[PDB]
DNA sequence: TCATGAATGACTATGCACGT
DNA sequence: TCATGAATGACTATGCACGT
């Protein structure tokens, strides 16, 4: 029996489940805003093909890919997460487009994994876009029998888009989401203006992004927390629901909600409003009723007395209730493997710098490819200026491997060039079939050049990542939801 | 005039109306259905209360272990009226009781199985007619440009492709036609749109004729005499598809 | 809206909610002894490529897979129904190789879904022997998406090996399982002796299936409720456990309790014995231990009074509790989507029906792709008399089309015999490939005039099946685990 | 010293033993349903009984006592060990002589184990001092050779210390099936369970010392207290050298 | 004291037939 | 009354950090 100290014991293993919690499961890394679980959810659904080009899969299937591949945990919580990136009013920017019952804003649970159906939404396919070209670095899994990603591509901001809120150990993350046309415009800046310091930077960017844009609505009052979460990575944002004051033919009031603020659920505040009246509290109001439907979204009536102001009751509940609510800004992520709280210019430059990485592997895949095509066509030219030997030589030989040697010698050619040769088709032996080598030779030769351009100026690398994701914005990008208004 | 919860069942989620000859119960077959109906429904005149797992048989169980079961007190206190000799249609609290299960097999066995309770127990609902039965769709078909279509049986369905075709209107051949094999897969504006929205709901009421006729069947299926429930089946299961020829 | 009345609706639905579950659920095809759920798991897993030549597969992928194509049911059930098929002390003969905790014979849980992994047993592979060519009738799915086998090929008698119990509507199944070489010896009674009548076969078989072989070994006492069962199709197996009398030292005798009868719970079995002592009615008995173990099996040590017979207090453990235990068989199947109480005889004549069908099939389908591969073989030496010319002709195409009519008219050819020359390979024009072209005709005609022979002779047929049947009794078969004795 | 067993006025979840000796007598406290499942089926009943704790323990750092007693699997260890707590804490009473937790070798099997260390080290302190409390070391890897019998290894050093010896000795394993990887007890049947932590011929027991107690009060106040920012400051200025503490 | 969300599943009740 | 076995998922408690 080996002796062990407590206090070795003690402090080896709960530093090994802080840092593991805070690298590997509750914190978001920076370049594509993903926990472990989100990121290997949706790479297993991607490999599963459950794409939207595809009739939804049953979620038990996404699920279990997940768990038996990548994913060594419970199967429940797999399928809250990936639920949770399915509800409309959780992000900003879904992830997942669920089929059925996937629950509501309120207290209603979303349907068991039997009874729905599961596919990744179209900007999740961007997320996810030329992953299979080297543009990220891939790891085997959890056995080693196969690989996943340990980063997307993500070809728009998913970080800042979608935000994220988690808890760790020692700290915890809660950035929240954004208007991805916003985002967009001060990524624009950030690439055409590649050279300007973080002092520049950050006073661009925040022009760019008013503020963020949650998913639920409703209304964003006064400026200081956005700039203090901004420029500090902290800072506390005031958030209003939208109340709109109708009259009665009787000349009685009543307060119309019909937004609230962003994670505030539906269900507990009716129910805090309700038991804020039934003993007093919250005087004014004479009845509170629910008239919500999935037509009219959101309406909770407050009828309230005679002898009662609306504003007054209105700033009772702004006081008294989550009708206003702040959202505890606190902009933390992990850069390189590191838990590091961000200014916005550093969020949107480390997004920046993984977008112009992507382009630049992808060119690099996109130009060895290139080269091993070039490299075997030119082998097959070759074959056909001198096919009437070729043919002749590997008739006459004895073996295929007689043969191969043989196409090496008379050729000179490499063994790559002259086992392609030999997979020829009698196909491709036809005079059109002839031609369409040489053209494509002399196609492909183009595109290496092409490739070679981009890889040699930055100018062009910083371009395609404009344009590509400009052309995302247009097609995926849509209006702000959250209103922003003064003190 | 009766109060709607805002003494009742913790799974009943009430109407707003007050009146019951205005209100309906829809009384679901699942938490997940339940759930997206209490969504769709019109929160106004309808109220949700979902049945979980097979309903007790009131013709096979002693009485008292009938009472016993949370889904048969859920429904006995949630229609207010009481039972047998103690009935009394006037604290009735719907004066629509619409009974929705899965298209499939076992959706049919609840509903026998409630029927069984509302003719045992609270017979004079189905005489005056406040039992109806919601048919739920069985395909969406999704078209590329028209709006969605529902269909109710494999019949409608394909009259409803041809007809589309026909008029020009094209659909994908891997989305397609959604077929539905319960309540469960359903949202909430699909619940609505096909068997809550009163404008377009297929109901089907359910009437007694012969009670005791209705007594005597009543008694075979459910019964505990096997014996007799195993040679009605493989007497007249043989001809269960000609009963409305 | 629409009137309907009560009686109708009622017999409408039940009818069809019994004919469902008797034909659809609770009862057993007799040609595989297989439910639906059954089939569907052991076909997802396989058509899924969780084979004994992998590694296990999570379990969930197996549930997921199942659910998600075949069974439109919940993942729990479906779980339950893999698992239970992976458990030795359940089936006779696991079709279900499970890694992880399954259970135990007691009221110890299967670990859930997320713990276990899985994969088919070679047996299973046994019952899947060549689904893939056209030996089973094939049906969409319950959405129309795939297809889904109707039955098993099921290559050996797994109805009567590893028995079925279900509980339908307006009847019950209850088949217990048996010994693979005495089934064996009674479907090759049966094969040679194809022309006996049922009361000869229904002799012969008895003789051969001596009774019921249970995973969980123990007694079978006396010989009626066999034969009953066996004659009736219903009849009481009087079962018992194996009890060993234990002198010790001190000079107390004690029980000990080494096997239990077929499907007794060895908890609720202690704990009936000790109940049965907390009222008081098991005298003679001083103390209860459990001193089973994973490397001892089950072994229950009953200490008894010294005023107490042994004889005596065994004698009243057979009455009082399940160490002696019927078992009420009702051997109930479905034979052509009917459910039939069926003699012995019956069972085995069903099932070898069901094998000479499945190899009749199999060498229809073998016998067309064979004839196939020789009509592009036929092609293909056409080609290689003349392969000056072959070439010659394709070189002065202006499309592959020019090239394909002439080919057809050169060597009189089909279109796709000529589409095959043309998408034939450079390699395939060494020597030894062109002679290997030419081995590889001779081959198949040879194959072709072997398959012919099967279909044109029954004598071969039973052959087939006899040959395989017993190569697979050989390999998996076991010795007898239930033995039986006489009154 | 005895004391009965439960057969047919203690926790429902505990497997106990058949033996009376204390001294003899084994608690294996096991993460999850699953493992404490297997543990069961696979112990020695007559001096190993079974505990198992589901979910993650109760912090009786930062909640209060009283709450920390209404918690069921606290009640359960509380229960199962017979000594009080605290002051009323009394080892004659011990109804273990061992007390082995037993957690999955992932990280969240290591945060359980510094809970229970944390319940141990406060509620019970002199089980820690006179060495009744040890820690069970899971397998990582089953080495499954075509003819040989399988071997367990603990560490990946292991794996390819007994991968390459077996193969240098001309056995042989399958590309496929080959190494299982456990990553948890639950994966785990009852024999491999047996076969690595609950056979005393063969387990792998580490027993708790304690030195410095005013140290380690120190030590479990930081990191399991109410003060983030102490934990945080901790975390940061340690984590960077956790690997180097027994080089 | 409550919410967040990614981690660590057993229990609970019925239908159905048949034999204790 | 209980066991059999395929059918019809919500509720229950902790860690972890942070803000009202
Ligand atoms: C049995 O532990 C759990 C509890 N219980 C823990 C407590 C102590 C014992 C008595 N019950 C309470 C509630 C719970 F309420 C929820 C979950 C849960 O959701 C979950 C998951 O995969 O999502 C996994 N587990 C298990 C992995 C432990 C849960
Ligand atoms: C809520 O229904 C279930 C119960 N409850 C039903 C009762 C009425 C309400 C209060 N609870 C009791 C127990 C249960 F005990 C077990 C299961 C179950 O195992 C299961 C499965 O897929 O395996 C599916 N279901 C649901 C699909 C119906 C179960
Ligand atoms: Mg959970
Ligand atoms: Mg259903
Ligand atoms: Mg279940
Ligand atoms: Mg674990």
């Amino acid at each position: 029996i080996e002796p062990v100290d407590i206090e070795q014991e003690m402090q080896r293993s709960y530093i090994d489940y802080a840092m593991s919690v805070i690298v590997g499961r509750a914190l978001p890394e920076v370049r594509d805003g993903l926990k472990p679980v989100h990121r290997r959810v949706l790479y297993a659904m991607f490999d599963s093909g459950f794409r939207p080009d595809r009739s939804h899969a049953k979620s038990a299937r996404s699920v279990a890919e997940t768990m038996g591949n990548y994913h060594p945990h419970g199967d429940a919580s797999i399928y809250d997460s990936l639920v949770r990136m399915a509800q409309p009013w959780s992000l900003r920017y879904p992830l997942v487009d669920g089929q059925g019952n996937f629950g509501s804003p309120g207290n209603d649970p979303p349907a068991a994994m039997r009874y729905t159906e599961a596919r990744l939404t179209p900007l999740a396919m961007e997320m996810l876009r030329e992953i299979d070209e080297e543009t990220v670095d891939f790891i085997p899994n959890y056995d080693g029998r196969v690989q996943e990603p340990t980063v997307l591509p993500s070809r728009f901001p998913n970080l800042l888009a979608n935000g994220s809120g988690g808890i760790a150990v020692g700290m915890a993350t809660n950035i929240p989401p954004h208007n991805l046309r916003e985002l967009a415009d001060a990524v624009f800046w950030a690439l055409e203006n590649h050279d300007a310091d973080e002092e520049e930077t950050l006073a661009a960017v925040m022009g760019r992004v008013k503020g963020p844009d949650f998913p639920t609505a409703g209304l964003i009052v006064g400026s200081q927390g956005t700039a203090d979460a901004y420029k500090t990575g902290r800072g506390s944002i005031r958030m209003r629901g939208v109340v709109e004051v109708e009259e009665d033919s009787r000349g009685r009031t009543s307060l119309v909600i019909t937004e609230l603020p962003y994670q505030v659920n539906h269900d507990n505040f009716i129910t805090s409003i309700a038991e804020q009246v039934r003993d007093g509290k919250l005087a004014g109001i004479s009845n509170i009723e629910d008239q919500s439907s999935d037509r009219v979204g959101l309406r909770i009536v407050i009828e309230i007395k005679r002898d009662a102001v609306a504003k007054v009751v209105i700033n009772n509940l702004y006081k008294h209730t989550q009708l206003q609510t702040s959202f505890g800004a606190n902009m933390l992520a992990i850069v390189d493997g590191v838990p590091r709280t961000l200014r916005l210019d550093q969020l949107i430059r480390y997004y920046v710098d993984h977008q112009l990485d992507v382009i630049v592997r992808r060119t690099t895949y996109r130009l060895r490819k290139a080269n091993e095509r070039a490299h075997i066509l030119r082998g097959l030219v070759k074959a056909l200026d001198a096919l009437d030997e070729v043919i002749a030589l590997i008739r006459a030989s004895e073996t295929v491997d007689i043969a191969r040697a043989g196409l090496i010698e008379l050729l000179d050619i490499d063994e790559i060039q002259a086992q392609a040769i030999l997979d020829m088709q009698l196909r491709r032996l036809a005079a059109l079939e002839r031609q369409r080598i040489i053209d494509d030779l002399a196609k492909i030769e183009a595109e290496i050049a092409d490739l070679e351009d981009i890889l040699a100026k930055p100018e062009r690398q910083r371009g395609i990542v404009r344009d590509e994701l400009a052309e995302i914005v247009d097609r995926h990008g849509d209006d702000r939801r959250t209103r922003i208004i003064a003190i | 005039a009766l109060v709607r919860r805002k003494g009742l069942p913790g799974k009943l989620a009430d109407c707003r109306s007050t009146d019951p000859r205005k209100s309906e119960l829809y009384v679901v077959e699942g938490d997940s259905a339940g759930g997206s109906a209490k969504s769709g429904r019109d929160s106004m005149f309808q109220a949700i209360l979902p049945l979980r797992g097979k309903i007790i048989n009131v013709e096979k169980a002693r009485i008292d272990r009938v009472l016993k079961n949370t889904e048969v007190q859920a429904i006995i206190t949630a229609l207010g009226t009481g039972i047998h000799d103690e009935f009394d249609i006037g604290k009735l609290r719907y004066h629509k009781i619409v009974l929705m299960a899965d298209a499939d097999v076992d959706g049919q066995h609840i509903s026998t199985l409630l029927l069984t309770l509302l003719f045992r127990f609270m017979r004079p609902l189905i005489e005056n007619g406040h039992v109806f039965l919601a048919q739920p769709p069985l395909y969406k078909l999704k078209w590329q440009r028209s709006d969605p279509e529902f269909a109710y049986s494999d019949r409608e369905r394909d009259g409803l492709l041809e007809a589309g075709l026909k008029a020009g209107k094209k659909i994908n051949k891997e989305d397609g036609i959604q077929r539905y094999k319960g309540l469960g897969e359903m949202d909430a504006k699909e619940l609505w749109e096909t068997t809550m929205d009163p404008s377009v709901r297929v109901l089907r009421q359910v009437t007694l004729d012969d009670a005791a006729a209705a007594d005597e069947l009543f008694s075979i299926l459910m019964g505990e005499d096997v014996d007799a429930r195993r040679s009605f089946i493989t007497r007249n299961a043989k001809d269960v598809r000609f009963l409305d020829v």
